């Protein structure tokens, strides 16, 4: 609603290097927010792609943003008569970034790894790995749950079970309040997906440069299923977290399995053991229901409720036709330990091809009625197909139908405006909370200023 | 707190073998690698080889090959190292180690088990008392506690009043028996005007014997 | 199979000084290496792991350092605790190796041995043993040879050493030699001779007695 | 009647009232009597005859070429759909019907693409086919005398972690860690252009064999895709049945899958087969959603079918209902009924009749009648099922028009679903009276120059407001 | 199994 579109602020990234991919707030120790911008096709010292990190202070004119650098070399570790090895060429440091605190966390969901002895090896694989920074003391540490040392060999003697390999942690991430980093890891268990948790102080207090296999005790990771409706369910290909369960002691996580049960789709909503609460299916195949999810209590009540966004959802025409526009589905959570039962709101898109649903941001409350509000990005939508984002506004039984703001994309044809999406933060510092929308392909980043309702 | 509890000191015959144990405690011994490690006043120390007790992979130096064998029974959140007929080359202190953060590394150690081979059974110890020769400001006096096996046996003088001037000495292994020696120092004018006793016992034979120091 | 060479095996050392011990690999080994401390009688602590870093807990004065086959713990300002043994170990490769300690001893002023010898006793001459015994007590530095001579001619056969640990008082040595003979051949010979060449003398201190004669 | 109760002011404003109404433009008509009113009753007051202006709906047939009895010889000459163009005469609010006969000729040519999944889970199955080709022409050779038939193969997209990227040795063969040798992988190559000389399908199929990748979904989306838009690579037809055959024996890669391997740039729907016949764009594209899938499947005319073994049957079938007019059928354990498979699936695909309409002004408004199995009208229905190759079937249609649009003359097209051939219907609305051309500016005869003399009234010439100015 | 596998 009270979105400003009229005077917009701008950061850009090198040319070809996806700046605006992923990005969220980051509140230094002073209390000043800045915009970390993952940008995962930025080029390293080899001239190869690798990925970076952007740190960008607030500035109403925006323009170009400091480096936050992180060691790009190739590791290589001759240990137990074994060769661990680290590939990080094409690893697309900052396909995510998150912060928490004082500290940033940057994926690189795609970089790989090894371990060779003698003739045999563990196979060259990309089970991704995470680097973690607190900007103003300069410390660094990395995450890598996925990381082993057995031989291709065994893994075909227990018939794949517990196989981490491909797991591309850091695909997805978020981080509790208490300083829990979750990942979601689409590719683990031979693509069921898994999540890893670990404290983030216990990372950092555990890692030490050069070692590459280390343990973390406090580390949790979801299990393997011999369950075929997991199958290449790509279960963590996004997550979120929240309160379901009543107990405001615990976290619970939600996940998303875009393709659970033979492309269906499913989200899951777990207590941080990963023991089932709730699960919801998708409303038809290939949809891509669980692509994104949205934790926020839109309705007033105090209580959570879930946003999923199934951009793929096509819509039923006149003529017994289908419609590729996306969807998008909200469900409150009731009071009590009750079941959150069928969808209470349904909102489609229009545009075909837009993709509605891509991606789903808490805004908080936007106009400041009492009700938090979302945004929804088609990336692909408009009248002219250069993308949109839309806002919808909460109120006592849910959120709106009809979207109270339209931003249309102020970049060029295929810029991808809405991939990326984070509000429910004041940057500038006038009482109400802003939205920033990444552009990778034209690798910029949008930031929308609030202002008092007109 | 991360702590690994091994079992108790072993006596074992030639020929025969011995199992130890590694306990885990404050943790789940699935957790990391164990490894099993030999240490000789001599020869020093020696690693045996490790364990994944998650899936019972090992790993040994083949000196070890036939010798020792290391399994784990996490139902019982344990280890074990287990030596096959035994010779006086075995007799050492074996100990179990586990890495704290490096999955190689070696940072974590149990107290250690004791190992002593011999073919002996019980035996109280011979004592003999040693006087001087046949004179300076002091005179040392002397105990041999002979043939007697196994550790530990302890040793006092006048039941422990002589608290100064003693050495009592490493019990050595010679041929499946200890043998241990004693010597106390005091001034001429002490003795042996006044009377000097060697206290030895020994617990595991329940002996305990008086030996007076005399002059030749 | 890497071996690892540790120096020096001994080094006599003062509170407060400043410490390096080193280690010597026979090829590169990429500073995956640990080392270990062995309090008296005790077992073994962890000080490093993988060349540099310090286990949780160690106190800050110890340090690792190197790279290649080469490296080296560091004590700043030794504290009491700190005199112990010390090894390092290899994990580049399976077997893990060590290296054959160092022990960090009290440095003190040189004191000669009390050396005194004591003829067998008649309870044991009576059972048909024959032990001879030689205390050399109270003697620094630690390094000390004896030598026990029947008759003049030096004898090896039949000797017992055992050494005591530095004396926590006046941080000296001790050492007891026991020459075991058969009462039999006790009485084939005469003069029974406990020779101890020490660096505080350039003549040994010989301790003697004859058979028979008092 | 309506036509007298208005008090219309002109003979465009008499036809609006309705289709009934007729106008009298007689300059000698009583002046009491109605110039708006029903033919007869015009009449009866000596209305000139050759002063009545009433227009009548109508429907004249422009092109009728008879339905053909066969599809051979010549495709020009294939006539399915009868008549082929139409024109119609439509006035205010009135309705005009006209029929339609459509017929699925015998002995059309057909089009057979053979689209296999070779990935390692197939090994089994490309023996089967050995000779596919010859044993598919002397079957489909009852249906149709003119066959051309075409091959390509899929794995999926040749990138980590889809491909297995070590050691080097796996490039070159994925089946390097097992004893054994296969092709190295590939995302989709076009082998053989359609043609008639089956010994060609027979002998490119012998020198077919499979290759290895990791993960069970494949990548056959992708080569569905370049298998529609590729039209010159793949050598499509313009007259003849497509049938593009798909086999697999897995579940497949969708739109969105492809970010596990860092791909996020959607599907362009664009041919990118060149001359290496291998699909370049297979590691820098996403796979293609069902939608755009389908989009391109319409737009050439392609009848996809899912030939898939029993264990994704009910996948495939689910998909197929996700893109109308796809049909499944089951592959026995190793592709040995696939030859009745394609009999069968042709049958079903040539069982339906549907019309469909295209260009329709906003202002019309068509219903159906259809009449399929022994003459059986059936009301309210656009579309036939349970035929037969040879079978003819018609429609009653009825265009009604809204009012009078601003535009006099449109037109539309009545196709049936997949058909080349379709019915023009060149609308034209007769809103005007004939006499309006006659009409005499700054008249004389309407307040001395002030109007406008039309059709024996006096209009309100432009410029001008109220009814009598 | 769950790979490309008969
Ligand atoms: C392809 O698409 C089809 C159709 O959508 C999918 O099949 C459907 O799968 C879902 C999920 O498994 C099924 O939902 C379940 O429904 C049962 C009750 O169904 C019974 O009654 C139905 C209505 O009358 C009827 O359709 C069913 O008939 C089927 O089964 C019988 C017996 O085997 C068979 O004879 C028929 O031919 C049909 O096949 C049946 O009589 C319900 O009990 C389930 O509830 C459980 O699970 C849900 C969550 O899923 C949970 O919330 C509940 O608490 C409870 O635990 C469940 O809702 C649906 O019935 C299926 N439809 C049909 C017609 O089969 C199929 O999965 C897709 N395949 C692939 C590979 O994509
Ligand atoms: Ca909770
Ligand atoms: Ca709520
Ligand atoms: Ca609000
Ligand atoms: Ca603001
Ligand atoms: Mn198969
Ligand atoms: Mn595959
Ligand atoms: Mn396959």
């Amino acid at each position: 609603l009270n979105l400003d579109p009229v005077q917009l602020t701008f950061y850009a990234g090198p040319n070809g290097s996806q700046f605006g991919f992923s990005l969220d707030f980051h509140k230094d120790s002073h209390g000043r927010v800045a915009i970390v911008v993952g940008a995962p096709r930025t080029l390293g010292p080899s001239q190869e792609e690798t990925g970076g990190v952007f740190l960008c202070p607030w500035r109403a004119e925006g323009g170009q943003c400091p480096s936050l650098l992180f060691d790009l070399r190739d590791e290589t570790r001759n240990v137990g008569s074994q060769t661990l090895q680290t590939f990080k060429a094409r690893q697309g440091l900052g396909a995510s970034v998150v912060s928490w605190s004082d500290v940033i966390v940057a994926c690189a969901p795609w970089q790989h790894w090894n371990v060779l002895e003698k003739t045999e090896e563990a196979e060259k694989t990309p089970v991704g790995s995470c680097f973690l920074a607190q900007p103003e003391s300069g410390r660094r540490a990395e995450y890598s749950p996925c990381r082993g040392n057995t031989l291709s060999r065994i893994y075909v003697e227990n018939d794949f079970s517990w196989d981490k390999r491909y797991c591309e942690a850091g695909f997805s991430s978020v981080v509790t309040q208490a300083g829990e980093l979750v990942l979601g890891a689409p590719g683990g268990y031979y693509f069921l997906g898994l999540l890893a948790q670990a404290p983030v102080a216990d990372i950092f207090s555990s890692y030490r440069p050069g070692i590459l296999l280390w343990h973390v005790s406090s580390q949790s990771l979801s299990f393997d299923s011999s369950n075929p409706e997991y199958f290449d369910g790509y279960w963590g290909y996004s997550v979120a977290v929240g309160e379901f369960d009543g107990d405001l002691n615990t976290t619970e996580y939600v996940v998303g399995a875009p393709t659970w049960s033979w492309t269906l789709g499913a989200v899951e909503i777990l207590d941080s053991y990963y023991q089932r609460l709730h699960r919801l299916r998708g409303e038809q195949m290939a949809s891509y229901f669980g692509h994104s999810v949205a934790v926020t209590d839109v309705n007033g009540d105090g209580r959570h409720d879930l946003l999923v966004g199934a951009p793929l959802y096509m819509e039923s025409r006149a003529d017994r036709k289908l419609a590729e526009v996306g969807r998008v589905y909200l469900f409150l959570q009731p009071r009590g330990p009750h079941a959150l039962g069928a969808p209470s709101l349904l909102l489609t898109g229009t545009q075909l091809y837009g993709r509605f649903g891509s991606a789903i941001a808490p805004l908080g409350d936007l106009d400041r009625d009492g009700y938090n509000d979302i945004a929804v990005a088609a990336p692909y939508g408009g009248p002219s197909g250069r993308g949109q984002v839309l806002v919808f506004l909460g109120q006592s039984e849910g959120l709106r139908s009809r979207p109270s703001q339209v931003l249309d994309s102020p970049f060029p044809t295929g810029s991808a405006f809405g991939f990326s999406l984070r509000g429910a933060v004041d940057i500038d510092d006038n009482g109400y909370p802003d939205l920033i929308v990444g552009a990778y392909g034209a690798n910029q980043v949008a930031v929308y200023r609030a202002q008092p309702v007109v | 707190e991360v702590q690994l509890q091994q079992s108790g000191a072993e006596l074992v015959k030639p020929g025969a073998s011995v199992k130890l144990s590694c306990t885990a405690s404050g943790f789940n011994i699935k957790d990391t690698y164990v490894h099993w490690v030999k240490q000789r006043p001599e020869q020093g120390l020696e690693w045996i080889g490790r364990i994944d007790p998650a899936n019972g992979y090992t790993k040994y130096d083949p000196k070890f090959q036939g010798k020792a064998t290391i399994t784990a029974d996490t139902s019982s959140n344990t280890a074990y190292l287990q030596l096959s007929s035994l010779t006086s080359e075995d007799t050492a202190v074996y100990y179990c180690v586990r890495p704290l953060y490096d999955y190689y590394a070696m940072d974590y150690w149990g107290q250690g088990t004791s190992v002593t081979v011999s073919s002996a059974k019980t035996t109280a110890p011979s004592v003999y008392p040693l006087a001087p020769v046949c004179t300076g400001s002091s005179v040392t006096l002397g105990c041999l506690v002979k043939g007697y096996f196994p550790e530990p046996v302890t040793l006092t003088w006048n039941s422990g009043s002589l608290s100064s001037g003693v050495h009592t000495f490493p019990a050595v292994l010679q041929s499946d028996l200890y043998t241990l020696s004693s010597s106390v120092t005091v001034t001429s004018s002490t003795w042996p005007s006044q009377s000097i006793t060697c206290n030895v016992a020994h617990p595991a034979s329940s002996t305990k014997v008086d030996k007076k120091i005399e002059p030749r | 199979d890497i071996l690892m060479t540790q120096s020096p095996s001994s080094m006599s050392v003062s509170l407060g000084d400043t410490v390096s011990i080193t280690c010597h690999a026979s090829q590169g080994i990429s500073s995956n290496i640990g080392w270990l401390q062995q309090k008296p009688g005790k077992s073994f602590m962890g000080l490093i792991y993988y060349g540099t870093n310090l286990v949780d807990g160690v106190p800050s004065r110890f340090s690792g350092s190197g790279s290649g086959a080469d490296y080296s713990l560091t004590i700043s300002s030794l504290d009491s605790e700190d005199f112990a043994d010390y090894y390092c170990v290899q994990y580049a490769q399976l077997p893990y190796t060590f290296g054959g300690g160092t022990k960090l001893e009290i440095k003190r002023a040189d004191a000669a041995p009390t050396v005194s010898i004591f003829p067998p006793s008649s309870e044991q001459l009576t059972s048909g043993g024959a032990s001879v015994v030689c205390f050399l007590n109270n003697f620094y530095p630690k390094d000390i040879n004896v030598k026990w001579k029947i008759d003049g001619s030096e004898r090896q056969n039949g000797v017992l050493n055992s050494w005591t640990d530095q004396d926590s008082k006046d941080s000296t040595y001790s050492m007891s030699s026991t020459l075991t003979l058969t009462k039999d051949e006790y009485e084939r010979h005469n003069s029974y001779t406990c020779e101890a060449t020490h660096k505080t003398s350039t003549s040994p201190i010989v301790k003697s007695f004859n058979r028979n004669e008092c | 009647n309506i036509c007298t109760t208005r008090g219309v002011s002109s003979c465009q404003q008499c036809l609006a009232v309705s289709p009934m109404c007729a106008w009298c433009s007689d300059e000698a008509l009583p002046l009491g009597s109605p110039r708006c009113d029903l033919k007869e009753n015009l009449l009866k007051d000596n209305c000139a005859p050759e002063s009545i202006e009433f227009p009548v709906s109508e429907a004249r047939v422009l092109e009728d070429r008879p339905l053909s009895d066969k599809g051979s010889g010549d495709s020009s000459q294939v006539t399915q759909v009868s008549p082929q163009r139409i024109a119609l005469r439509l006035r205010p609010d009135d309705s005009k019907n006209f029929s339609i006969q459509v017929r699925q000729v015998e002995d059309y040519p057909v089009d057979i693409y053979y689209l296999m999944d070779l990935s390692y889970s197939m090994k089994d199955d490309l023996w089967s086919i050995q000779n596919l080709g010859t044993k598919l022409a002397t079957q489909m050779r009852k249906l149709t005398s003119n066959l051309r038939i075409g091959f390509g193969a899929f794995v999926d997209k040749p990138v980590s972690p889809y491909m297995y990227i070590s050691p080097p040795e796996a490039l070159e063969n994925p089946c390097y860690d097992m004893k054994t040798t296969c092709l190295p992988m590939f995302g989709y190559k076009h082998v053989l252009t359609l043609t008639d000389q089956v010994t060609r399908f027979n002998e490119e199929v012998k020198k077919q064999s499979v290759s290895r990748n990791r993960d069970a979904p494949e990548g056959g989306f992708d080569a569905i895709m370049q298998a529609t838009v590729c039209d010159e690579k793949i050598g499509w037809r313009n007259d003849a049945s497509h049938l593009l055959v798909f086999t697999t024996d897995a579940k497949t890669h969708i739109a969105l899958d492809g970010r596990l391997a860092g791909i996020v740039q959607p599907n362009d729907g664009q041919c990118h087969v060149g001359s290496d016949n291998h699909y370049s764009a297979s590691t820098t594209m996403d796979y293609p959603s069902l939608g755009l899938m389908t989009e391109k499947l319409s737009q050439k005319n392609i009848n996809l079918i899912f030939a898939v073994t029993e264990n994704v049957v009910n996948l495939y079938q689910n998909y197929s209902e996700l893109i109308p007019g796809t049909t499944v059928g089951v592959l026995s354990m190793d592709s040995s009924n696939v030859l009745q498979l394609i009999v069968d699936a042709y049958g079903k695909i040539r069982s339906k009749v549907e019309l469909e309409v295209r260009d329709l002004p906003e202002e019309l408004s068509l219903s159906f009648n259809a009449t399929c199995l022994n003459n059986e009208v059936i009301p309210g229905l656009k579309s036939c099922m349970g035929l037969k190759i040879g079978d003819t079937v018609s429609f009653s249609i009825e265009a009604k028009v809204r009012g009078c649009p601003q535009e006099k003359e449109k037109s539309f097209t009545i196709k049936p679903v997949g058909f080349k051939d379709s019915l023009i219907v060149q609308v034209t609305f007769d809103c005007d009276c004939a006499c309006q051309a006659q009409a005499e500016p700054n008249s004389h005869r309407c307040n001395n120059g002030n109007g406008t003399f039309e059709c024996g009234v006096c209009r309100c010439g432009p410029g001008w407001l109220g009814s009598q100015c | 199994g769950r790979g490309d596998s008969p």
